[PDB]
């Protein structure tokens, strides 16, 4: 039901497994998975992005914009190129 | 209604979603589920408020509004130590970096 | 190609911009080329004059970002028997992760400062392939 | 009752004919085209007299000053022109309009020239300066018609927006706006003769007969096919009292103005008709069509 992922400086991040697909690497790499490249304010955004793409994938209620401050952006793209997501 | 939620202790961080009209009890078998505690030894709060069993996620000022999926809205949660509960403690995340030249 | 027909059969739509993006409609003329037209404010309508037969997309108006409506890439008013004017419903597509990324990137750094980040230089690439709407065109009349 | 019958073709433009107009003292006819000229011919033989040139793309409307001897000309080049009919002349080019300049008239007195464009806006220009006075913003979209009163005190404009509105000239402020619950794209608009009544087509084969005052529909005009061009409708008044419109069926039709009845129908032209124009003294009717055609066609009724 749920698998945990764990970023660079120890948080543990638990999240819905369907949820945690969004991503392909994680498919693949995928219970439990360490990120030793993401740290924690990355890795909560990026679980943040898979509630925001479950559900509002396939809906037309009015879908809002995925926010990002400028500072987190190219941890995240890096994250994202990544996780392949 | 759904309301998206952060259930947050020490350096765990649960991503959930529920209804605003479902019970801060209800919360907690949720937790329960995954961290094995039983309700009796969870306290939940919203920033340092205590929330109440009975109430709803809605009474307890979690709505769709203020807690949306890009946006979860944050429970901080408590276990029961020994005679007592250990003090509300939620570690932050990591800091961010200076924004390069670029920007 | 992708075209507009000179139909001239007169059809009234409501451009209803439900995304967060200031929005600017594209007519694809009689040769197929993209015309812009005046950009519509977030969460504005505006009715407007077109034309059965007559292809329309929607786009940001600052970066290019391609935009959905009535959940797909292009617009054509269709049958009209009721005499009311057709909804052309604009909206924010689910972005990648990665795709919103580069857009919030290329929204913060002038691209001659692109390749002065620290960034797997795979990404250099990515950052400077923008959204243009020639690009989707041959893409959408390839499909 | 009337038996119009064709007289005279009118041979020359190489593009679409869009407006035909009799001078205001019967002799000359005037005519213009998608080929970007105007051409002058005789009101009761057809004789072509000349050819006035200079716009830069097709024209729309060309309208007559109140004594015969100019000319005004609505170009989808963005400009109006002013022309000194005998020598052929063009006194003024009336810059300011963003997009198509559709229609045109002057004045009863002749020192005003109003049009209306594609960019929505309606203008009031002064004739001898050639200056823009007043941009109304009448419509929010394209202005198909425009028209001064009897006494030139009042404008009338019709937009794709659904709307005619009169218009005082003088301050430019909108005293009525007509308005009904049903709203598809007004094509043309023109005021009755003695001003009290404004005609009216819609893009759903319909003319209305509009009562100023009260601002209600006194009659309606059907039968013909009107859904995609803004044709120009006519009172008929020299003989029986007809409204006179174009068609999309390539026909003149012809109705009696009180019963509502179609009285006649003119076959002749080979595409659609946009245009058409009543002479000032006699039963004699102009009518031009697009480019499948491309003539101009003169009919003559005993009454």
């Amino acid at each position: 039901m749920y698998v945990k992922l764990i970023s660079s400086d120890g948080h543990e991040f638990i999240v819905k497994r369907e949820h945690a697909l969004t991503s392909g690497t994680i498919k693949a790499m995928l219970n439990e998975v360490n990120f030793r490249e993401i740290p924690s304010h990355v890795l909560s955004k990026v679980c943040m992005y898979f509630t925001y793409k479950v559900r509002y994938t396939n809906s037309s209620t009015e879908i809002p914009e995925f926010p990002i401050a400028p500072e987190i952006a190219l941890e995240l793209l890096m994250a994202a190129n990544f996780l392949d997501c | 209604m759904d309301v998206f939620l952060m259930i947050r202790r020490h350096k765990t961080t649960i991503f959930t979603d529920a209804k605003e009209s479902s019970t801060v009890f209800e919360l907690k078998r949720i937790v329960e589920g995954i961290l094995k505690r039983p309700p009796d030894e969870q306290r939940l709060y919203k920033d340092d408020q205590l929330l109440d069993d009975g109430k709803t996620l809605g009474e307890c000022g979690f709505t769709s509004q203020t807690a949306r999926p890009q946006a979860p809205a944050t429970v901080g949660l408590a276990f029961r130590a020994d005679d007592t509960f250990e003090a509300l403690c939620i570690e932050p995340f990591s800091s961010p970096p200076e924004l390069p030249d670029v920007m | 190609v992708l075209r507009s027909v000179n139909s001239r059969e007169p059809s009234q739509v409501i451009f209803c911009n439900r995304s967060p993006r200031v929005v600017l409609p594209v007519w694809l003329n009689f040769d197929g080329e993209p015309q812009p037209y005046p950009t519509l404010p977030p969460g504005t309508g505006r009715r407007i004059h077109s034309y059965r037969g007559h292809l329309w997309l929607f786009r940001d108006a600052g970066t290019h970002d391609g935009l959905l409506v009535n959940q797909t890439e292009l617009f054509v008013p269709s049958l009209n028997v009721d005499g009311q004017p057709i909804f052309a419903n604009i909206t924010l597509p689910v972005y990648t992760l990665k795709e919103r990324c580069l857009q919030v990137v290329r929204s913060l750094v002038k691209p001659e400062n692109y390749r002065r980040l620290d960034i797997v230089r795979s990404l250099y690439e990515d950052l400077e392939d923008h959204p243009n709407v020639q690009k989707d065109l041959e893409r959408l009349t390839q499909e | 009752k009337p038996n119009y019958a064709l007289k005279f073709t009118l041979a020359g433009h190489t593009k679409a004919v869009s407006s035909v107009k009799f001078s205001p003292n019967g002799e000359w006819l005037a005519s213009s085209s998608a080929d970007k000229l105007i051409k002058i011919w005789g009101a009761y033989d057809g004789k072509f007299e000349k050819t006035i040139s200079g716009h830069k793309l097709g024209i729309s409307d060309v309208a007559w000053s109140s004594d015969s001897n100019l000319l005004v000309s609505a170009s989808d080049d963005k400009t109006l022109k002013i022309w000194d009919v005998s020598s052929g002349k063009c006194l003024k080019t009336l810059k300011g309009h963003s997009n198509y300049v559709f229609c045109c008239n002057f004045n009863p007195q002749s020192n005003l020239i109003v049009s209306g464009s594609f960019d929505e806006s309606v203008r009031i220009w002064d004739v001898k300066t050639g200056k823009c006075l007043k941009t109304l913003p009448a419509h929010s979209d394209p202005v198909s018609a425009v028209h001064f009163n009897r006494d030139g005190s009042l404008i009338v404009s019709s937009s794709y927006d659904g709307l005619c509105r009169i218009w005082d000239t003088a301050s430019g402020q909108c005293l009525k706006t007509l308005i009904d619950d049903d709203n598809p794209p007004v094509s043309f608009v023109k005021f009755s003769p003695n001003g009290k009544y404004i005609l009216a087509a819609t893009l759903d084969n319909t003319l209305k007969l509009w009562d100023y005052s009260k601002g209600k529909c006194l009659k309606t005009y059907t039968g013909h096919k009107n859904e995609k061009y803004c044709i120009f409708a006519n009172f008929s008044v020299t003989g029986g009292k007809w409204i006179v419109s174009g068609s999309e069926d390539n026909l003149v039709y012809i109705w009696n103005l009180q019963t509502k009845e179609i009285v006649q129908k003119l076959q002749g032209h080979t595409d659609v008709v946009i245009s058409t124009a009543c002479h000032p003294t006699e039963n004699i009717i102009a009518s031009a069509a697009l480019e499948n055609d491309k003539t101009i066609k003169l009919w003559k009724s005993d009454c």
